[PDB]
DNA sequence: AGACAAAACG
RNA sequence: GAGAAUGUCGGGGAGCCGAGGUUGUGAAUUGCUUUCAAAAAUUUUGAAAAGCAAUUCACAAUAAGGAUUAUUCCGUUGUGAAAACAUUCAAGGCGGGGCAACUCGCCUU
DNA sequence: CGTTTTGTCTCGGCTCCCCGACATTCTC
């Protein structure tokens, strides 16, 4: 009587659009994986678990690799120690604390890359992080 | 009041139309949802594929049809072989007929419908053969 | 400063800050594109692999082994364009809806398919912005036009549009405009 | 250029290229045209070709020239001026084209004249059409296109109406031509289906002699609520309906232990159904059943064109001219005469023997086709084209689970009965957290802190767990945690003990636990052992998916104990519950259906575990629903019962027998002819 | 690690001594207590009574002995006919072989041993036929 | 808001 | 009644994108419970492990699943037994458009 | 076991096709 998405077809289309966005994000990630592997940027432990022959760029079945966490004999260790130490130095200068999660180093590298050299694995981490968050954009544009 | 089973010949006479009266009689039985033994089903499949050469697809579809709506298959009883050996000493029939009777009795079937089994004969005081077409 | 360093400094000041979903939810893609362009440009000055034309060609073939046209087009670009423009920030355009446009009620076409049948293809309607449709509509309006006098409400027409010259004049006047109104049309004939 | 290149970079490149090919300075040109507003999306009735053809005829003066008229139109012009005879030219033409004596008269022609001249049809004359059998109707149904009407609801209603009309035609007239002498329609927003259905159905009741011409056949007689209600009141069908629905109202009286649901009246000397004012929000005596639709159909079918004319134009301007219709149709103006002597008796006897037929949607898996772009190698060349996906790829036609995903936990301090698991999900901390709810948090330190805070707030969650209260608690978490520090609290994992299944089996999907989606318990299996006792089960949608993928039946034919499957029930299925004394083992004989038998027909509504809820087939809306406060309802808390509504109150699943009904509500039971045909089709 | 079933031909080659090597191979299989389908048992009984004319008593006794000590009969699955119809569309074999494969798969059998079934062929990605005598 | 699916309560 | 044109209000379908939430992996910090495992006066303090979490960050999945390597996808819609379909669907040619892929029109069967 | 109570994924932008209802002018 009033009308509120009262249609099975509309709901199906909504689900389909969600799935399509997800699939295209995955495709972008896989293409990044392939390009970086050819460029020889990915860390060896990370690259080892990604298929590059049949299921291109995809993770090998029953694996959840992390670019920065290396698993040696069941123990996970952070990959970028010196960058973490630099971030801790900056935090100490800011006078806050000296105990922070390792993964915060991504933002310190993002700041540092603007005017300093960073390791290639760090660049790959940064690029995938950018792929994760793309931002708002309108196709037409037409600056008002 | 009395569990009733059937043999292959009943369903064959149903499937055959050369003999209108006998086909009618057999179809009349089937209106009562009579029980049946899986070996009857398998033998029916064989005869269908050999004498009538009907397609495998059609025979399977009709088997499913009948087993779903008309008749009721009887679960195979694990004591069929031992009982059949028990029946063989006192009874001299075809081992196939003996197996059919063994499974029918093991499922408490009270009446078996068939022609080529010496009608009226009682098997171990538990199941009397009935010849319906007479 | 770029979004990355903004987040970094907000994190330095308040180590308890929620970033995802609280500090920056959604912002114009221009911020991300500018930050990534700056980062890639700066790093291209240090890592030789970003300057190896062989590696650029290798990546292009990897992605576009079967599209020689796009390979050739990309061969004139660099890793910066490949990373931002083609891979990360590539947004597909809308699908064409022209196939769903209605069909003409008058003109058909007939053709015989591989099945030995003879079936009809339809002609799509004309976009109303088309000059042809504009002319058609303008002629229709001209023909339907007819004037009346306020005082006695009589069909005063046939005295101002009676010869083909009058109709040619009206059509010439209408073409030059984009819209007509009571005052313009009445003033045309000198009427008020 | 403006219309086809709808893209910024493309548009500017096209602009610059155009400015180069034509010797125009590309300095102010692009500035002028870089901000051209895009054309609005709208299209005309005709294509470009038709407009090009029609313009030459419409133009006049210097813009008009004879040579601009195509060959066929010029031939037609020559024929018309000549006045000769052509089969493609009608008499109405020469009537209209009397003035077009000379070729020069073919100037400034309006749309209709030029249209006819170019194509030879005086606009759209329609085809009227006439169906000669049910084959035409079924072809119409087959070629119907989806999304072709206002909304899915009207489309579904119209399509089902057409299917029902076809079934009636086949059953009662063998689909023979002009079997239906006349068709009447009524609706009682919904107006949309008023005209489309009449237009479609005119093809069945039309006359080809030329008398019946128009948008709708003269035999289609739409009615109005006035005629229907006045016939019903005058004809006493209201009395029949009241008698039919009364027993529900005495049942409600017994249930309430009162007498406010039935009112004595002395003018008729009987009880009439009624509702107390408090339960009179939107009550309507008609909508609480499904048979009033049929009653209205019956009322409409006997209303002749005279009745509709009389009650739509009762204004006569003179008593005499409409006195004839009064006498022919009204007893002496007091009441209308019955269509025949025993109409009330026939209507009662038919209404009491109407089985409601319910459409069912049991789609689970359906084949799907996938075409994707891909480079194919043909004739030594790689070309992009659409390749079809190989293998069998099914599409699941139901939601497999609810959206919320919970994690599995093991709390030593809670007892887990065998066959059940604990699943915890995050929830926001708000005023809805009382001690009972606070007892369902997995973390014990959080339980301690929350209990302390709530106690400090007089044990009032509304005050304790308001946003201000939560902020204060986060500020001073020390005071409620024995002084030991603690991270702020914003969300807490609440656990529930139940039967939740994993979402999948690959990756981390094994760590996701979900509940069956709404309306997916579509199958309810009933087995029987050799002894006779019945076993009941509810098959999960997933198991049904694998079983149907393997080509097997949805419900297993045997349970773990080996009990044979008696049958499976699904929502909207119809079952018969025999009387307590009745022994329905090989009954059949589903043709002698009297009011008593039909009164014992129930419809499945929902299923869970071994529980199957039923509602009598003729019930549409409850007299009163259930409210947690008053705690009364026509069918208790669930608005549906596991047992019969009659005083015997027997378990339906214990003795019910499934039945099969067609679109017209006729039961189907195996018969001699049926069995014969079963393998006659194979013979 | 993999459920193993057999067909009639294995037990026949065991019963036949004309071919010492093949009889040996078949007996070697039987040392592993392989599973088997009741239809295999019935077909074995028929072939025994037709080709070899052996007595009903002796055949029944040997059936009981083998089913008791060597092999393991597989309970008939009520979904045999529907699955067989499902298999028929994708597979073109004798309906008897299709029934045998249907029951074997329905019992989670991972390997079926037989000759006249186009060895090495996989049935619905669940059971690979193995030809042992090669 | 509605009504299913199942926990929860006796 | 039908047709053409121009406006107002609604409805339907499809498409390109965005931000969270949930579950799980790893980490930083702080807790609750149990057991070990000591010191001390049944009770108090300390190390370790396990269960449950909290705050924050990186990452994985997001209908089970099935394709594919195109900058492609199918999976909650309808019909109904064919487990088959609808929702893409011919050929040419003459042009417009672009860094080109690709896109928009015209003409004849 | 029989009955009642309870919880159930949520929000943003923009474009391009179609249909219908109601008005106005004109024609058949
Ligand atoms: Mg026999
Ligand atoms: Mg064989």
């Amino acid at each position: 009587g009033k009308g509120n998405s009262v249609s099975q077809t509309a709901e199906r289309t909504k689900y389909r659009s969600v799935r399509r966005l997800r699939e295209r994000f995955l495709l972008r990630r896989e293409r990044l994986h392939r390009v970086l592997y050819i460029l020889n940027f990915l860390p060896e432990h990370y690259a080892s678990q990604i298929d590059f022959e049949k299921r291109l760029g995809k993770f090998k079945v029953e694996t959840e690799p992390k670019l920065v966490w290396k698993n040696t004999d069941g123990q996970f260790s952070f990959l970028f120690q010196n960058s973490f130490n630099e971030m801790l130095e900056d935090f100490k200068a800011a006078g806050q604390e000296l105990k922070i999660p390792y993964d915060w180093t991504i933002y310190h590298l993002r700041k540092k890359a603007i005017s300093q050299k960073i390791e290639k694995e760090e660049l790959a981490w940064i690029l995938l992080n950018f792929n994760h968050k793309r931002g708002y954009y309108q196709l037409r544009g037409e600056d008002f | 009041l009395d569990k009733i089973a059937i043999d292959t010949n009943i369903l064959l006479y149903a499937y055959d139309n050369r003999d209108l009266d006998k086909q009618d009689r057999a179809v009349e039985i089937l209106l009562k949802k009579p029980f049946v033994t899986q070996l009857v089903v398998f033998e029916f499949i064989k005869v269908l594929e050999r004498r009538f050469k009907m397609d495998k697809k059609e025979i399977t579809k009709l088997t499913i049809k009948l087993l779903k709506e008309v008749i009721i298959p009887l679960s195979l009883h694990r004591d069929i072989y031992n009982y059949s050996q028990f029946l063989l000493q006192r009874y001299n029939f075809g081992l196939s007929d003996i197996l059919v009777l063994s499974d029918s009795i093991l499922n408490n079937c009270t009446i078996l419908l068939s022609e080529d089994m010496c009608n009226g004969m009682i098997v171990d005081k538990k199941l009397k053969i009935v010849n319906p077409f007479l | 400063k770029t979004v990355g360093t903004y987040i970094y400094e907000t994190l330095l000041q308040n180590p308890k800050q929620k970033i995802k979903g609280k500090l920056v939810r959604t912002i114009e893609r221009k911020f991300y594109k500018e930050e990534l362009r700056q980062i890639l440009e700066k790093q291209k000055e240090f890592h030789q692999e970003l300057q190896s034309d062989d590696l650029y060609n290798d990546c292009i073939r990897e992605l576009y082994r079967n599209n020689e046209v796009h390979q050739l087009t990309l061969r004139k670009k660099d890793f910066v364009h490949l990373f931002m423009e083609d891979i990360i920030f590539y947004q597909r355009p809308l699908r064409s809806q022209k196939s769903s446009v209605s069909n003409c009620t008058l003109e058909f076409r007939k053709y015989k398919g591989e099945n030995g049948a003879e079936h009809t293809q339809y002609l799509k309607a004309i976009p109303k912005s088309n000059p042809y449709y504009q002319e058609f509509r303008l002629w229709q309006w001209i023909f339907n036009l007819n004037l009346y006098t306020k005082d006695n409400d009589e069909n005063v027409t046939k005295v101002f549009l009676n010869t083909t010259q009058d109709f040619e004049n009206l059509f010439e006047f209408l073409n030059t405009r984009k819209e007509v109104d009571q005052k313009a049309l009445l003033k045309h004939f000198k009427l008020n | 250029i403006i219309y086809s290149v709808n893209d910024k970079v493309e548009y500017e490149k096209a602009l610059k290229s155009f400015a180069r090919k034509h010797h125009l300075d590309e300095s102010s040109f692009f500035e002028a045209f870089r901000k051209f507003p895009p054309f609005k999306s709208e299209y005309g009735s005709f294509s470009e070709k038709a407009i090009k053809k029609l313009l030459p005829l419409m133009r006049l003066g210097k813009y008009w020239n004879y040579a601009e008229i195509d060959k066929y139109s010029r031939e037609r012009i020559q024929k018309i001026i000549t006045g000769e005879y052509d089969e493609n030219i009608k008499d109405k033409v020469r009537e209209k084209s009397v003035h077009l004596t000379i070729e020069n008269d073919f100037q400034g022609l309006q749309l209709w004249l030029a249209q006819y001249i170019v194509y030879g049809r005086h606009s759209e004359a329609s085809m009227i059409g006439k169906w000669n059998s049910a084959n035409d109707l079924e072809v119409f149904l087959k070629d119907f296109k989806q999304h072709s009407l206002r909304n899915p609801i009207v489309e579904q209603v119209i399509t089902e109406t057409l299917r029902v009309v076809k079934d009636i035609w086949l059953k009662y007239g063998n689909g023979t031509k002009d079997f239906f002498n006349e068709i009447h329609i009524e609706l009682g927003d919904t107006r949309y289906i008023s005209k489309y259905i009449s237009g479609i159905l005119s093809n069945i009741v039309r006359v080809e002699d030329g008398s019946d011409e128009g948008v709708n056949s003269k035999n289609i007689v739409p009615g109005n609520g006035k005629i229907t209600t006045q016939l019903k009141q005058d004809w006493g069908l209201n009395d029949v309906w009241n008698d039919l629905i009364l027993p529900r109202f005495e049942r409600m009286n017994q249930l309430t232990n009162s007498k406010d649901f039935t009112a004595w009246n002395e003018n008729h000397q009987k009880f009439l159904p009624t509702v107390p004012i408090e339960f009179s929000k939107g009550f309507s005596k008609k909508r609480i059943d499904h048979r009033h639709h049929a009653l209205d159909a019956l009322v409409i079918a006997c209303a002749t064109t005279d009745h509709v004319n009389l009650l739509n134009n009762q204004s006569a301007k003179s008593d005499t001219k409409r006195y004839d219709l009064k006498k022919k149709l009204m007893k002496f103006p007091k009441q209308f005469l019955k269509p025949w002597e025993k109409f009330t008796v026939d209507a009662k006897h038919n209404l009491e023997s109407i089985i409601v037929s319910f459409k069912q949607n049991l789609r689970v898996i359906n084949k799907a086709t996938n075409y994707y772009e891909k480079y194919v190698e043909k004739d030594g060349t790689k070309n992009k084209e659409r390749v079809e996906q190989a293998g069998t790829n099914w599409a699941i036609r139901k939601p497999m689970h609810k959206d919320t995903v919970s994690g599995k936990v093991d709390l030593p301090w809670v007892k887990v009965p065998k066959g059940k698991i604990l699943t915890a999900t995050r929830k926001s901390l708000d005023s809805s957290f009382d001690l009972k709810s606070i007892g369902s948090i997995t973390d014990t330190g959080i339980q301690k802190i929350l209990k302390n805070y709530l106690a400090f707030k007089d044990g009032n969650p509304e005050l304790a767990f308001s946003p201000e209260g939560i902020d204060d608690l986060n500020k001073n978490i020390e005071k409620y945690n024995d002084g030991k520090p603690h991270q702020p609290i914003n969300k807490v994992r609440v656990f529930e003990l139940g039967s939740k299944f994993q979402v999948g089996q690959t990756g981390n999907k094994k760590g996701k636990y979900v509940e069956a989606a709404k309306g997916t318990n579509l199958f309810f299996a009933v087995y029987e052992d050799e002894k006779g006792k019945r076993s009941y089960e509810t098959i999960p949608l997933n198991e049904v998916i694998e079983r149907q993928k393997q080509g097997l039946t949805s419900v297993p034919l045997e349970n773990e104990k080996g009990s044979r499957l008696l049958f499976d029930l699904s929502p909207n299925d119809l079952v018969y519950v025999p009387e307590i004394d009745e022994n329905i083992d090989s009954n059949f004989v589903f043709s002698n259906l009297n009011k008593e038998k039909i009164s014992r027909i129930y419809k499945v509504e929902k299923t869970s575990g071994t529980e199957c809820y039923f509602v009598r087939q003729d019930i549409a809306y409850l007299i009163k629903q259930y409210d947690a406060k008053t705690k009364i309802g026509e069918l208790e808390s669930q608005n549906k019962l596991q047992v019969t509504m009659t005083d015997d109150r027997i378990r339906i699943t214990d003795t019910c027998v499934k039945i099969n009904c067609d679109r017209l509500g006729n039961i189907n039971f195996i018969t001699k002819e049926k069995i014969k045909q079963i393998f006659n089709e194979f013979r």
